[PDB]
């Protein structure tokens, strides 16, 4: 079980190790941990009065505060070690990674919970790359940030459950570069190249949180409408309405959770948008479909670390 | 594997793997057109007819079962249905018929070609194709038993 500590910050220097090691982004103890550890910040950082689950109604003591401390670093058990791959190709998985670096702690994780897109992460670079599981075709895309991605939403300050948000940046070569590092991925895979590739939506039939973009601002939940977003973008607005919720779904756990209602005030909230949460359906013609799957958010931001034991 | 159903019962296709780590599952058709699959704890429903009627038990994906269910059958919700986990997978074909009323007749999936034969409690076989005590009508292994009334 790894220590978990809080905040640290980045006096965690690294040192290559002439090794060769296997590393996976999805079967992994570092990752693994990470996401029981976000739901577990999840259900403290907005703070639930009901908790519907199958068999039970769990009522626990809530209020409005909202814990913004969304950052924080792994280092090793005793008699354990933190490896890393620190080759660039990396992709998620890769048996034979002769890059291998060693550090005392882990870099930092962004522990915000969100659909579609990940916001604030680390893992930003002026490259966008991607996280490929080994079985599968689930997938974490890291975006290139010399592109100024972000994201910009509001509830104003009239209506209490209404909110807009813009999608700040170039977001036009921004998403046609994700596009075309996916057709020269080690895993096209039966692609034409551009043109004849594209983003869609799941289901409206689906979960709110998969069918609408879910995120949070100022700990509220949001629920926006994407439609405009990929209206632009394939062939029409760079911003979206979104709706606030109370009874929510839990994503890690099969439940709902109920909340307060929102905030009086003016509601606002800038945020960095840095990855794609998706699944590659190869046309031999392809689609890349957003996804929900969250826990995806924490294996791009340590799924190139390894716990080995030292015996 | 097959199962068959009767039209306006439910059924829970059932799909099953054995992973500890945690997975995301897919059904789809023949035509490999998406009806529901997880992604977490949320459910994700693709663009096909069955939505509304189709759906599974969120509460046994936990322990590795993950069913379709559907719900008010109809004659061309028949299909191959595939469950996927990663690189495995299972396939299921549903073929539904009912029966309407005495001449009955017993209205199939195109590309089946059943047989419905009647039997009445002393009284014998009337067995016959489409039109014609207990009906049971004859697709591959087993039949699916039926109603009369006087
Ligand atoms: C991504 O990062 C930004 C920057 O940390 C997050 O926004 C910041 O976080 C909270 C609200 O989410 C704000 O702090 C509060 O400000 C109000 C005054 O406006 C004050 O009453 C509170 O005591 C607290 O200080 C902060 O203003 C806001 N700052 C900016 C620049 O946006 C954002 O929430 C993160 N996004 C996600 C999705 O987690
Ligand atoms: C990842 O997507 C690809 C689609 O590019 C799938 O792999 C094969 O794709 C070809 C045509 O592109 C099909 O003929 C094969 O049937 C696909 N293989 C399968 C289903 O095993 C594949 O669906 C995805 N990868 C995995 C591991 O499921
Ligand atoms: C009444 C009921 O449905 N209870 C089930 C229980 O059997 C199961 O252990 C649990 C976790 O899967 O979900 C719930
Ligand atoms: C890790 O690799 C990068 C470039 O791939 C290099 O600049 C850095 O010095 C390396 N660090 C270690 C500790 O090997
Ligand atoms: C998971 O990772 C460990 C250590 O790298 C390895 O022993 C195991 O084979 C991997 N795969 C599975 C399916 O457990
Ligand atoms: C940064 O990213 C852009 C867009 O991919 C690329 O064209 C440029 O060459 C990169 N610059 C550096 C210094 O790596
Ligand atoms: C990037 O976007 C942010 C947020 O809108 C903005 O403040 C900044 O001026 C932009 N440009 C650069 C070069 O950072
Ligand atoms: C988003 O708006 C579109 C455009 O009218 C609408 O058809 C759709 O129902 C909305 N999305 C969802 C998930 O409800």
């Amino acid at each position: 079980p790894l220590f978990c500590a809080t905040k640290d910050n980045d006096d965690y220097q690294e040192i290559a190790l002439n090794v060769i090691e296997a590393f996976d982004a999805w079967n992994n103890t570092v990752t693994e941990q990470a996401v029981e550890d976000v739901w577990s910040l999840f259900e403290t950082s907005i703070k639930p009065c009901v908790k519907l689950t199958n068999t039970s109604v769990i009522t626990e003591s809530c209020d409005k505060h909202y814990w913004d401390t969304m950052r924080f670093r792994y280092c090793a058990p005793p008699g354990f070690a933190l490896l890393r791959c620190n080759d660039t190709n990396y992709s998620g998985f890769e048996p034979n990674c002769s890059k291998v670096v060693a550090a005392t702690c882990t870099r930092m994780m962004e522990t915000q919970t969100s659909t579609w897109f990940g916001f604030n992460g680390t893992r930003a670079e002026n490259r966008t790359y991607i996280y490929w599981h080994g079985r599968d075709n689930r997938t974490i895309i890291s975006l290139n940030k010399f592109y100024n991605l972000t994201v910009h939403c509001k509830r104003p300050g009239r209506r209490p459950r209404q909110a807009w948000c813009w999608f700040k940046g170039e977001w036009k070569e921004a998403m046609k570069e994700v596009k075309l590092t996916l057709a020269k991925h080690p895993r096209y895979k039966g692609t034409n190249d551009t043109e004849k590739i594209r983003f869609i939506a799941p289901g409206e039939r689906s979960d709110p949180e998969v069918a609408y973009m879910w995120t949070n601002c100022r700990g509220e939940f949001l629920y926006c409408n994407m439609t405009w977003f990929l209206n632009w973008v394939e062939n029409q607005h760079n911003y979206v309405p979104c709706h606030i919720k109370q009874i929510i779904n839990t994503w890690h756990k099969v439940g709902k959770n109920v909340y307060l209602p929102p905030r009086e005030g003016q509601l606002t909230c800038n945020s960095t948008v840095t990855s794609i949460i998706a699944n590659i359906d190869g046309g031999e013609q392809t689609n890349i479909t957003f996804s929900a799957e969250v826990a995806e958010l924490y294996r791009l931001e340590l799924g190139d670390y390894k716990l080995i034991e030292v015996t | 594997k097959v199962v068959l159903g009767k039209k306006g019962d439910t059924v829970e296709l059932t799909c099953t793997a054995s992973q500890k780590k945690s997975i995301q599952f897919h059904w789809k058709n023949s035509n490999q057109i998406k009806i529901l699959g997880n992604q977490g704890s949320f459910l994700t429903k693709g663009p096909s007819k069955l939505n509304d009627r189709a759906d599974s038990r969120r509460s046994l994906w936990d322990q590795g079962n993950f069913p379709l269910i559907i719900k008010n059958l109809k004659i061309e919700d028949s299909d191959t249905y595939i469950c996927e986990v990663e690189d495995q997978k299972e396939e299921v074909q549903l073929l539904v018929f009912g029966l309407t009323a005495l001449t009955l007749t017993l209205e199939s999936p195109p590309g089946s070609s059943p047989s419905v034969q009647c039997r009445s409690p002393r009284g014998k076989n009337i067995q016959g194709g489409k039109t014609l005590w207990t009906c049971t009508v004859l697709q591959n292994q087993k039949k699916v038993e039926f109603k009369i009334d006087i």
